[PDB]
């Protein structure tokens, strides 16, 4: 009933089965094979008008509804283009499958407010997106766009609001031989089903997530939403590890700095503000991108947690 | 972003219902004399099309003082327009030569008796647009809020449901609208509404939103910020988009759709990944350097869109040194690396090169940099990048 009900689906691993939204495009083509070779069970995908076709030895079905009956899929990957992807994670919450993944970058404004006005009535689909590169259980489910090699299954828990960014975090953690649990691009946008909170409470409940990254950018308030959420949750009894790190200290107001929901407006979305925020909540802050894995790796040592 | 003149926007609320001063625009000055003609208003204003801020105060290379006239008289106009059409235009905000004003606006002038703030926008927070007013109005919202925040209003606009009556009601009255005038502007509101969700915009601001002594409420002036990624469908407006006094590296790198943002350092770079480049901008400024642009080549991650960034930090002749950054996108670094050497020899660029590849082929990718004879430094990790970037200038 409630969305928040549904950030349980955000925890993918080695029995999510997987449907590819925009399959038969080139983007979902040559993610859809990186993910088999990944060993991701993506079992089919769908393409209006071209239903009763394979594609990668898959098979194709006109509609969501007919996919996720067909085979039982799960969650859903969209790569389908802006003009039509809201009308492709409507029809993905309409056969309540319980992840969806927007990977699709370009999607208007109002198109998501829409979206998300749907999103939050009702609990049975979780989304996460869109602009982002999705989740990942190293070595077991790969769903969206990152580099699989450089994960390696571990004990941090990574949330970000940037791809690239992520790649960075999960090469340092996997070269101190951390690794990760799971890793969530929640995107750039500034309207997405997911934010870092829905994360976050993941990471805290999760036994196998001892520390957390949570790596933000300049725009809105979702890091600062974080930071309350983690002043509740996560400052005693109970007290996980979490790093972060924030882009766009030195950004100039009021450009979009690449990401849509990258932007200083209003004199408000500061990096300054969402550092001092986390802080506050308990946060250990690397202000060096390059220092994340290391800065987690001595609050594991401090707290003799190696 | 998209930018719109003055008489623009202006058309693009008239032409939707909202209530704008009536207006023409010239190209000539014999346009500007008929059209003042046209409009039979008792006084005119005649202002200079230019994006740039501080017309009033300008000054034209005709040797006319201000770019915004008033005038009872339509020869006036004629006159005046004679004087600034095809000159340059320069003002506390534009370069030092000016702008050359190649149309005018001839408007009535109409008396503003009361000031208001009436804006529109998509807010993350509210989860959709929200209606912000402040009776305080003619000024900075942001000055407002600071010293006044009990004098903003908002109310959050249910995109399913559109904007109720009483919505738009209440917030006419509290902009202080009273009696007939508050129907007005009530409904002026619901006009500004669908007119925000007709062209895709992040925010339509009025300001003033007021009233003229008539007793008629009028959105004086307005500035719309349009959502980029709905150009798809919103071609004429994108189309009208005026690039004329934007940087012209700004401007080349949008033909090639790559989002390029000039600063004013000597490190110039580049990056695949708005985060990235942001943190790239980050770290290069934490280790004592000044970055000279920001500038995301996007996830994917294409040789020619390696090439043309090449191209485009040609333009800068403040750039001193190229960091390089690229981990991610599905084209191996071997092919990365070729593109590189290749706009390296081609553009003939005899920068020192700091060069951070991480992904596939990376091994391959490291002999091509190294082999190729090119003042090309491959960088350990991004702070290893920063620091020998910083290293590399003055
Ligand atoms: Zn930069």
């Amino acid at each position: 009933c409630s969305y928040t009900a549904s950030r349980k689906h955000l925890y993918v691993d080695k029995n999510t089965k997987v449907i590819c939204q925009g399959f038969t495009g080139k983007q979902g083509t040559f993610h859809s094979q990186q993910a088999l070779e990944y060993g991701t069970n993506l079992v089919g995908g769908t393409t209006p008008g071209k239903g009763g076709k394979t594609h990668l030895g898959l098979p194709v079905f006109n509609t969501v509804k007919e996919a996720k009956e067909q085979t039982g899929a799960t969650a859903s990957v969209i790569y389908v283009p802006p003009p039509f992807a809201a009308a492709a994670i409507n029809e993905a919450i309409d056969a309540e499958v319980p992840l969806v993944v927007c990977i699709t970058e370009g999607i208007p404004q109002q198109d998501m407010v829409r979206v998300k006005h749907r999103l939050l009535r009702q609990g049975k689909t979780r989304l996460i997106g869109p602009n982002c590169p999705g989740v990942i259980n190293p070595g077991e489910c790969k769903i969206g766009i990152m580099p699989g090699h450089i994960h390696k299954k571990g004990r941090i828990g990574i949330v970000s609001r940037s791809g690239t960014l992520t790649y960075e975090a999960v090469h340092q953690t996997t070269q101190v031989g951390l690794g990760q649990s799971l890793c969530v691009g929640i995107g750039g946008d500034p309207f997405n089903g997911t934010d870092f909170t829905d994360c976050l409470e993941i990471f805290l409940n999760d036994p196998a997530t001892e520390g957390i990254i949570l790596i933000g950018e300049i725009g809105g308030n979702a890091e600062e939403n974080a930071a309350e959420f983690l002043k509740q949750h996560n400052s005693g009894p109970k007290s996980k590890p979490v790093v972060s790190f924030i882009a766009g200290l030195t950004a100039p107001p009021g450009r979009r700095m690449g990401h849509a929901g990258a932007i200083i407006a209003g004199g408000k979305g500061g990096a300054k503000e969402k550092i001092t925020a986390l802080q506050s909540a308990g946060v250990v802050v690397s202000m060096s991108p390059a220092q994340l894995g290391t800065t987690i790796y001595k609050e594991f040592e401090k707290r003799k947690m190696l | 972003m998209v930018n719109l003149q003055e008489y623009q926007s202006k058309k693009l609320m008239s032409d939707n219902g909202v209530k704008v001063q009536r207006f023409f625009v010239a190209d000539t000055a014999n346009e500007a004399l008929e059209a003042a003609k046209r409009l039979n208003a008792k006084e005119i204003v005649l202002k200079a099309q230019i994006l740039a801020g501080g017309r009033g105060k300008g000054v034209f290379s005709s040797g006319l003082k201000g770019g915004v006239h008033l005038t009872k008289d339509p020869e006036v106009v004629g006159q005046l327009a004679k004087q600034m059409i095809g000159y340059n235009l320069a003002t506390k905000q534009t370069p030092k030569e000016g702008v050359k004003v190649n149309k005018v606006m001839v408007a009535e002038a109409l008396d503003i008796s009361r000031e208001t703030y009436l804006a529109i926008l998509m807010d993350r927070s509210c989860n959709g647009p929200v209606l912000v007013g402040s009776p305080q109005g003619g000024v900075d919202i942001e000055e407002v809020a600071a010293s006044n925040p009990e004098l903003i209003f908002k109310e959050q606009i249910d995109i399913i449901e559109g904007i109720k009556d009483s919505q738009a009601q209440r917030m006419a009255e509290n902009l202080g609208f009273l009696g007939p005038l508050q129907n007005q502007a009530a409904d002026q509101i619901k006009k500004l509404y669908n007119l925000f969700l007709k062209i895709d915009a992040t925010q339509v601001e009025v300001n003033p939103f007021g009233e003229t002594p008539e007793g008629q409420v009028v959105c004086f002036d307005a500035k719309i910020n349009f959502d980029d990624n709905a150009e798809f469908r919103q071609k004429d407006i994108f189309a009208m988009d005026d690039k004329s006094e934007n940087e012209p590296i700004e401007n080349e790198a949008a033909k090639y759709d790559l989002k390029y943002i000039g600063l004013d350092g000597n490190i110039a770079c580049f990056v695949n990944g708005a985060g990235l480049a942001m943190a790239t901008c980050d770290i290069i400024f934490l280790n004592g350097g000044k970055p000279a642009n920001f500038l995301d080549l996007g996830g994917g991650v294409k040789e020619s869109q390696v090439y043309q960034a090449f191209k485009l930090l040609t333009a800068d002749p403040k750039v001193e040194a190229i960091l390089v950054n690229i981990f991610g996108g599905i084209v191996n670094c071997a092919i990365i690396a070729n593109g590189i050497t290749k706009a390296c020899r081609e553009l003939e660029l005899k920068v020192p090169l700091v060069v951070r590849l991480e992904g596939t082929n990376v091994h391959e990718a490291q002999n091509i940099l190294t082999n190729s004879g090119l003042p090309i430094t491959s960088a350990v990790d991004l702070e290893d990048a920063a620091k020998k970037a910083v290293a590399s200038v003055t």
